[PDB]
Parts: structure tokens; sequence; C-alpha cells
């Protein structure tokens, strides 16, 4: 299907974004 | 839809200006109190939110051209120190770099022959700072070695103002929009922008003039595109006809990285409708994890939609003013709305 396929790359490369993320320690503002 | 939210405060700003630009800092860790930035008049001012609903005013910029309008905002982070940055733009055509923690402007660039209608920062390279202007052009900036990079325009560039623009989720490619009703995307995964992009770090600095787009097409729309922003490998963008249209480049079958620059199909795979929001600037958001989709109307209606469904309609009756912008929260827990009259609205998922 061309939602489930789209719905999976989306899955993919926000978690790619989010263990980049979670490796971060942004000062507060 | 399955998606429920509760307003649980407003305010008004004292300026009484129309507020074009609301972002959440979605940098900003796990523990750590969620922030958000409003932009409008010659503001910029930051927020954080805490339990039961309140919106702590934490300070103000205030620009010292009494006749700036700021348009847009975009937060970042310092790659060497860790501490956060907000670069704010708007109709004097600067880019300005603000510490949040002070709310001092450290820097500024010049360059743009107009107005910059929106800021945005590239996924992976927090240096990469993409302003779209009134100019016609896009500029990919290097804020680490206050470099420009490259200009996006030109000969098959866009041939009137620039509204939108956004990176995929990956930070391979933009696709751009404006009221020549073209969209149009620009590779920067290519050989030639790899290279310009590591030049940039190695450094007056020869910016690249990139005059041809990867692919463009005038047939989604047939008006001004003022938003447009990656689902995927799909498009969502809008013009005044009361919907988003969920396109993508090429036959149905075609993949994006094979589109060829002078491929002629589009395929729209559908609609989200809504109303009362035909009039020009009027931006839509989605969450990080791109579950929720949302657009603000004319009249103070918040529409949400659930994106893995192949519509919630938020209403308060002191709410009434267009919703220029709308952000939500990294963790989708909070949807913050600001309006024409200088309000900010938040609501909070149930
Ligand atoms: C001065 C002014 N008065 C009255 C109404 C609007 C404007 C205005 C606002 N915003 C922008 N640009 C930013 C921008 C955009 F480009 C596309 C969509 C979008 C926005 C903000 C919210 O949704 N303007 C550019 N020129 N006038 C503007
Ligand atoms: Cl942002
Ligand atoms: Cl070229
Ligand atoms: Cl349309």
């Amino acid at each position: 299907s061309m939602f489930s396929s789209n719905r999976q790359k989306i899955l993919e490369r926000t978690e790619i974004l989010n263990q980049e993320w979670k490796q971060r320690r942004i000062q507060p503002v | 839809c399955k998606y429920s939210f509760k307003c649980v405060n407003s305010l008004k700003e004292d300026h009484n200006q129309p507020l074009f630009g609301v972002q959440f800092n979605w940098h900003s860790k796990e523990g750590d109190p969620l922030v958000f930035a409003t932009v409008g008049s010659n503001r910029v001012t930051l927020y954080e939110c805490h339990s039961q609903g309140e919106i702590r005013l934490l300070q103000s910029y205030v620009d010292a051209d009494a006749d700036e309008n700021f348009y847009t905002c975009a937060w970042t982070y310092d790659s060497n120190t860790s501490h956060p940055l907000l670069a704010v733009a708007g109709s004097r055509g600067i880019i300005r770099i603000i510490n949040p923690i002070t709310m001092q402007c450290i820097k500024h660039y010049v360059g743009h022959g107009n107005a910059i209608n929106e800021l945005k920062f590239h996924p992976r390279d927090p240096n990469l700072l993409l302003s779209v202007s009134k100019d016609h052009a896009l500029r990919l900036w290097n804020i680490q070695t206050d470099t420009l990079v490259a200009i996006f325009g030109g000969v098959e560039g866009h041939r009137d103002e620039v509204l939108s623009a956004d990176y995929d989720l990956l930070g391979e490619k933009i696709m751009s929009c404006g009221m020549d009703h073209s969209l149009k995307l620009w590779r920067i995964n290519s050989k030639r922008m790899m290279n310009a992009i590591k030049e940039s770090y190695d450094y007056p600095f020869i910016s690249q003039k990139i005059h041809f787009p990867d692919f463009s097409t005038r047939d989604i729309h047939r008006n001004y595109v003022d938003c447009v922003r990656w689902l995927g490998d799909l498009i969502l963008s809008k013009s005044c006809e009361n919907a988003i249209v969920c396109w993508k480049p090429g036959k149905m079958e075609d993949d994006i990285d094979k589109i060829k620059p002078s491929e002629s199909n589009v395929t729209i795979l559908g609609r989200f409708d809504y109303s009362q929001c035909d009039i020009w600037y009027m931006r839509f958001s989605m969450d990080f994890w791109q579950k929720m989709l949302a657009l603000g109307n004319q009249v103070g209606k918040l529409y949400v939609w659930d994106l893995e469904v192949e519509c919630t309609t938020l209403t308060h009756h002191k709410c009434g003013a267009a919703i220029r912008q709308t952000s939500f929260s990294r963790d989708s827990s909070i949807l913050i709305a600001v309006c024409d009259d200088a309000s900010i609205w938040r609501w909070d998922r149930l």
C-alpha cells in the first residue's frame, strides 16, 4: 500500500532523528 | 478522531499586534521544561509551560527597528557549547540569531533583497539555516562559519515571492513554494551541494548559485501556495481553496529519488478539507512523529487530523481571531495556537 509504505518510511526516519536527539544534552533556556 | 484536547489557558501580548509565528523548542532534553517562542510586530517572546495550564513568561526581545515585522522563527543549538539558539526574520529581510538565555541578538545576516517569509534549520546539521524570501530565492547559510552556502533561484528558480519551504526528514532535499503557484524540489545530497557544504566548513566565500531545481510543478494548486511540508516521501501543501493537498512528484509508483528534473507528472493522493481559511499567510503544522496535522482558520477554530488514518475541531467561545500558526510540543502533549489579536491559546492533550 502507498499509505503503509510511506508510514513505515516516516517511522524509520523519525526513529533515526529521535535517537540522535536522545544522545544530545542541550542546555535549557 | 481519537485525539482530544482541553483548552487550559490563554493570554494576550500587550503589543496587540498579530502573532505570525510560534515554535516549541524540540531540542530541549527530557526533564527540562517545554518552551516556545512567539513572533509578531518587532518582538520575539519566550514562554515556559508548567502544570495546571500555566504559561510562564520568560523574556522578550524587542528589535531596535520599530518598523521591523517578524514573520518566522526557528530553533537550533550551538554544536560547540550545547546552548540553545533562536533565529528570527521578517519584513526587513535581516536574519537575527538570538541567544534565548539573555534574549539578546548575538549576530545578524543581510543579503536578501526583501522580506524573509520562513526560516528552517536542517534536521541533522544544526548550523545549516534555510531562509525563503520575497526576492524569489531561497538561501542556505552556515551559521558556524557565517557563510552563504547557496542561493536557490535564477533561470529556473521561483518567478515570484517564495512563501514556504521544508527539508525532508533526513535533510537530503528541500521543497519550496510561492506566489508563482509552483512547488520546486532542490536536492541538497547532490555531490555538488554536499561538497559546497563541506567547503563552507573549511572557510570572500563564493556561494553556489543553483539556477535549476530537481523537479518543478504548477499542477497542484491554481493560486499562491503559502505552506508546504514533507510527509515522508509525500508532500502536503495549501493554497486558498480550503484544502491541504497530499501529493507526490511523478506517477503513483515513481520513487522520489528516481524522479528526473524534466518529470511532467504529479499524483494527487487526497485532500484534508476544512473551512473559513481562504486568506493568505496561514500555516499548518505536524507533530514530531508526524501522527497529527493541525491548522487554524480565520475565525479561531483549530482543526486536528489523525495522519495514521488512510478530524477533531478545537473551539473556545472567546477564540475568534485568525490563527496564523500552531505548534505541538515534542511529546505532542501541548498544542499552542497564536492569533491576529496577539492572543496565545494552550490546548493540552487528553
Ligand atoms: C504583514 C501581514 N499583514 C497582515 C496579514 C499577514 C501579514 C504577513 C504575515 N506573514 C508573512 N509571511 C510569513 C508567512 C508566510 F510566508 C506563509 C504563511 C504564513 C506566514 C505567517 C503565518 O502563515 N507575510 C509576508 N508578507 N506579509 C506577511
Ligand atoms: Cl523550530
Ligand atoms: Cl546551476
Ligand atoms: Cl488548492
